[PDB]
């Protein structure tokens, strides 16, 4: 059917020529309505070029199917094109549509959004529309940032194609129609990931996102960890509030947060949540003591994130530095402390950080994490031990570390500077007893039967 | 301190030991093997392996006579998906692990699963014994081994001791008394931190 | 829009209240609204309906769904029936003038019928 | 209980072309610290880059800091 | 100090409030008792209240001291929130402690709290007295100023600013103290002065 594609590129040239030039006229106006189904069937074949034909015929129909100077182009035919594009199981068709037109032009963006709203008002197809709605990452900044139109840059000076609030309005309306139909689990866990950079800046008013975010943030689990960036963006931009924000953060950082994948985004948010100036010493000490007792069971790619952040907090708030250097001021306290040992007055599993007694506690957890098996973790747990010389540690050098990075760290060095081995190797590596050598057995062998 | 070959093996044990929610009993066995291997790495260089700690407490709660209800450590408690937990079989005695338990068997008999699970619990009690004896230093002893005592006392309960033999009860009560003695030792030996006692420059 | 409406009616905002009033959504909003701010919503809707007559459809829709959703929530209040009293006053004023306005509607419907008849003649001629 | 401290970390040592030490003093007294740069020269540099004499060093964004490090390389490209 | 010209007070970040005199190089009196950051404080105006000091801390405590006996606080009021602002009333009897999402009027004559007034969503930052000592204008992180009466403490009027505001004062003209203009300093870095001329 390559010759039918050749006939299509010929007939499209004939159509744009007769339109750009121009009982007798009714067949001339029958032509395009007969060619519409031809291109609709050609969009299910290569339809990659048929889309270029289908987006040139719209340019011709805008330019000269009217007596007015204003180019009015058919939203209904564009809606049928959208309804076949978002339904066809080809990936490269929608890919060509997204890269070549929607990320490039603005008329296609606005009318695509309102066509999507109609098409969604009237599950694989749901995934297709969601993958198209995630595609427009960039948001225009101002009215003079639009500045490239496909057909008829309007001379109206107040046109809805020239006001940025109406582009944002139809983007918000398309997204509200999709979220009214209702989204699946991985769709929601993609939305809450890419919300505060790509979804919420499309809204004229994000106040329905406020209720969605506070529902999925008060729910619990990892979805609150995802929703925290959206809640921060909506406290930031248009100051809707969360009621008890810091006790919610204190209940949020818990047993299994440090093992998740989104902890880099979480710690990049916590670095702004705990850089505020209106934080009491009790609160900023509680957020250190819980993240130390949680660092006791953390990955070595998490302690390297935690401890320089501790260093910046200890530089900012010196009243919490009594969790490193506490002197018993009275000799009666010295006698009591040597008679019976000191119980840790920190109260774990306490609700509010201002009433956890993290003040009067110490960082025994960090001074024990100094004897970590990894050398880099063992030497970064010494920044609390040594001296406070550097004025601040940036966290972008310490974030996004994982086991892949920690295990390529032993790869990207030299092949071998000539290492050492262990002299006097015992011959009973696996023998269960070896009673004539007096050297006690491997506990591997004492607890494993090899036979 | 740092080696080019030795501690990357420790990191391989680490990546398999901290991650990997277990999906069968083969993963449990390989995790117990890498836990004792990492103990032998950290003998007479008394360092700390947090992933060994949380993995061992994960196995000790995930063999699950009743359930991990609430307040069992700050370690990530996970789900036994396919009924990977002990049943009421108190007449299969303890045994020592072999290496064939690094093979998956979906067609395994329950009388073959029960001895394996009791074996994994007994050897994990031994690993907690060795880890406590080699880590009775290191002043977050109490904050690291209060979950060990709490999960051991949780396995010494009435809805949990029916499914266990008397030998596992004896091992876990040895764990309880040993950890109580060590915890009283660390409470009486805990002193407050004075890290920054610096010599002023001349 | 429930928490936004809660914020606006609890701190006596105007911008949040108007941006949530200008917009299914209404039913979810009043169902997730707090119970204690329902009388505050009734008074702040009666005020806008008095001050501006052109917004009567949406505001009567809001008042209608509020009285549906939080009916006994206003009875458990009951020393605050004066908000319903001001609401009755505003709706009585809105429904003032109906018989004379119906007479004038008929007097204009005759003219519109004759104008449409002469347009229907003039299109065919 | 959440006010943005996005500006309150400014009294730290900044790094520049040659000197690794350039703290907060002002905007024209910080330019004197670089070797070869003068007290009458530093006022000509600031009037081109639309930076105000009232501000300090450290009160500048990551874009506005480097604009003074290009114009310190080539004094001929910007007219003099 | 509103009466003496050389006496001043200081609430520092650690635990201390303390009285200085301008000729001396030493603090004349020291007051401890707070357990967190103390960040708002004022003298007590009045003919009888010559030397009393109020300061609230971030430990959810308002303490008022006699300056004659430098022991503990004379009176202490424990709140639920980190206390952001404090102002006494010009009669010297009552006192407004602004803590979290609520202000609180307290008596100092008989050591009893009167009334907790919550009308802000975010935390209230700064209180100010107004027209003739008759109306208190409060400003919060919600972007809201709200002016209350002093007899019944109802929300009499209010206004909304485009940023979360941090400082607020209505300031007076001169003789008889008619309020000239209200200035709000916001988190965005803007001082908005709104002027009324009569």
């Amino acid at each position: 059917p390559k010759w039918s594609l050749a006939a299509a590129e010929a007939l499209c040239r004939v159509f744009v020529r007769l339109l750009a030039a121009g009982t007798i006229i009714n067949w001339l106006r029958d032509r395009l309505s007969d060619y519409d189904g031809v291109l609709l069937s050609m969009l299910q074949s290569l339809a990659v070029h048929a889309l270029v034909l289908a987006m040139a015929v719209l340019k011709a129909q805008a330019q000269h199917l009217t007596d007015r100077e204003e180019a009015i182009f058919p939203r209904s035919f564009f809606l049928e094109i959208i309804a076949v594009v978002l339904e066809s199981p080809i990936e490269h068709l929608r890919g060509h549509f997204s890269e070549n037109f929607v990320k490039k032009y603005d008329d296609i963006r606005f009318y695509t959004f309102e066509a999507i709203k109609h098409f969604l008002t009237e599950e694989d197809v749901r995934n297709n529309v969601f993958n198209l709605l995630l595609s427009i990452e960039d948001v225009p900044e101002s009215n003079d940032s639009l500045e490239n139109f496909f057909i008829e840059r309007p001379p109206k000076k107040k046109h809805p194609l020239l006001s940025l609030s109406q582009h944002k309005k139809q983007a918000q309306e398309a997204w509200l129609a999709f979220m009214h139909l209702g989204l699946s689990k991985e769709q929601r866990k993609k939305v809450l990931e890419v919300m505060s950079a790509s979804i919420a800046p499309w809204f004229t008013k994000p106040e329905m996102l406020m209720d969605f975010l506070t529902d999925c943030y008060n729910s619990g689990g990892s979805v609150s960890l995802l929703a925290l960036s959206g809640v921060f963006y909506l406290i930031q931009e248009r100051n809707l509030d969360y009621p008890e924000f810091y006790t919610k953060l204190y209940s949020l950082l818990d047993a299994d947060i440090l093992h998740s994948k989104y902890r880099s985004r979480f710690f990049r948010l916590l670095d702004t949540f705990l850089a505020s100036t209106h934080l009491p010493a009790v609160l900023v000490a509680s957020f250190i003591k819980r993240l130390a007792r949680l660092a006791l069971n953390a990955p070595p790619s998490a302690i390297v994130v935690i401890v320089p952040w501790f260093y910046n907090l200890f530089k900012k708030h010196p009243l919490t530095t009594f969790m490193m250097h506490r002197v018993p001021r009275t000799k009666e306290e010295r006698e009591k402390l040597e008679k019976d040992g000191l119980d840790d007055p920190f109260l774990p599993n306490e609700t509010d950080p201002m009433e956890t007694r993290a003040i009067d506690s110490c960082l025994w957890e960090i001074v024990q994490l100094q004897s970590h098996y990894h050398p880099n973790v063992a030497t970064i747990c010494k920044i609390i031990s040594e001296q406070f010389t550097k004025q601040a540690y940036n966290l972008e050098d310490f974030l996004d570390h994982s086991y892949g990075s920690l295990l390529e760290a032993e790869m990207t060095k030299e092949v071998k500077k000539p290492p050492v081995i262990e002299f006097m190797i015992p011959k009973h590596i696996f023998t269960k007893a070896a009673p004539e050598e007096e050297k006690k057995d491997s506990l591997l062998v004492s607890l494993w039967d090899f036979g | 301190h740092f080696h080019q070959v030795c501690t990357p093996a420790m990191l391989a044990i680490a990546r398999y030991l901290g991650q990997k929610v277990p999906a069968a009993l083969s993963d449990f066995a390989v995790g117990i093997y890498l836990s004792i291997l990492a103990l032998q790495y950290q003998d007479f260089a008394k360092r700390y392996v947090p992933e060994m700690m949380n993995f061992l407490l994960n196995t000790l709660c995930a063999l699950a006579p009743e359930r991990a209800k609430s307040k069992l450590g700050n370690f990530p408690v996970h789900e036994p998906p396919a009924g990977i937990r002990i049943k009421d079989a108190t007449n299969t005695p303890i045994r020592q692990l072999n290496c064939g338990d690094c093979l998956r068997k979906d067609e395994l008999s329950p009388a073959e699963t029960s001895s394996l699970q009791i074996a994994i619990l007994s050897t994990a009690t031994a690993i907690l014994k060795s880890a406590a004896d080699t880590w009775h230093k290191l002043p977050a002893f109490i904050e690291s081994f209060q979950p060990a005592l709490s999960v051991a006392q949780h396995l010494l309960t009435k809805p949990n001791a029916s499914h266990l033999p008397s030998s596992l009860t004896s091992k876990l009560n040895d764990l309880a008394s040993h950890l109580s003695r060590l915890l009283q030792l660390s409470r009486l030996s805990r002193r407050p931190l004075e890290l920054h006692h610096h010599r002023p420059l001349a | 829009l429930g928490t936004v409406l809660n914020q606006a009616l609890r701190t006596d905002d105007s911008d949040l209240l108007e941006s949530c009033l200008q917009t299914l959504i209404i039913q979810n909003t009043i169902n997730r609204m707090d119970s204690s701010l329902a009388g505050t919503l009734l008074s702040k809707l009666a005020a806008r309906m008095h001050r501006r007559p052109g917004r009567a459809f949406g505001l009567m829709r809001w008042i209608q769904w509020t009285l549906v959703a939080h009916g006994g929530a206003l009875v458990t209040q009951p020393d605050l029936i004066n908000r319903l009293t001001e609401l009755s006053r505003v709706l009585e004023e809105r429904s003032r003038g109906l018989s004379s306005l119906l007479a004038l509607k008929g007097k204009l419907d005759m003219l519109d019928a004759q104008l449409k008849y002469r347009k229907a003649l003039k299109m065919a001629g | 209980s959440l006010v943005s401290g996005e500006k309150t970390n400014f009294n730290h040592i900044l790094r520049l072309l040659n000197t690794n030490v350039d703290g907060k003093q002002k905007v024209v007294y910080a330019l004197t610290q670089i070797k070869g740069v003068g007290r009458r020269y530093s006022n000509l540099v600031c009037k081109k880059a639309d930076v105000d004499l009232k501000k300090r060093a450290g009160e500048l964004t990551s874009e506005e800091l480097e604009r003074l490090v290009t114009i310190i390389q080539n004094p001929l490209a910007y007219k003099i | 100090s509103p009466t003496e010209l050389t006496t001043l007070m200081s609430c520092s970040d650690d635990k201390t409030v303390r009285l200085w005199d301008l000729p001396s190089n030493d603090p004349t009196r020291l007051f401890t008792g707070h357990t967190d950051y103390v960040r708002c404080g004022a003298f007590m105006p009045g003919s009888a209240n010559s030397n009393l000091l109020v300061s609230g801390s971030y430990d959810e405590t308002v303490r008022v001291w006699d300056a004659r006996a430098p022991g503990g606080a004379v009176m202490t009021f424990k709140h639920a929130d980190p206390i952001e602002d404090v102002l006494p009333l010009p009669s010297g009897t009552t006192l407004l402690a602004a803590s979290g999402n609520a202000i609180s009027v307290l008596d100092l004559v008989a050591a009893k709290p009167l009334r907790l007034i919550t009308n802000h969503q975010k935390t209230v930052t700064s209180l100010s007295l107004a027209s003739q000592g008759r109306r208190v204008v409060s400003g919060s992180l919600d972007g809201h100023v709200k002016v209350f009466e002093t007899t019944s403490w109802n929300v009499v009027a209010g206004a909304k600013y485009p940023s979360p505001i941090l400082s607020l004062s209505v300031i007076t003209a001169g003789a008889s103290h008619d309020d000239r203009h209200l200035a709000v300093g916001m988190q965005s870095g803007v001082l908005s002065i709104r002027t009324r001329l009569s």
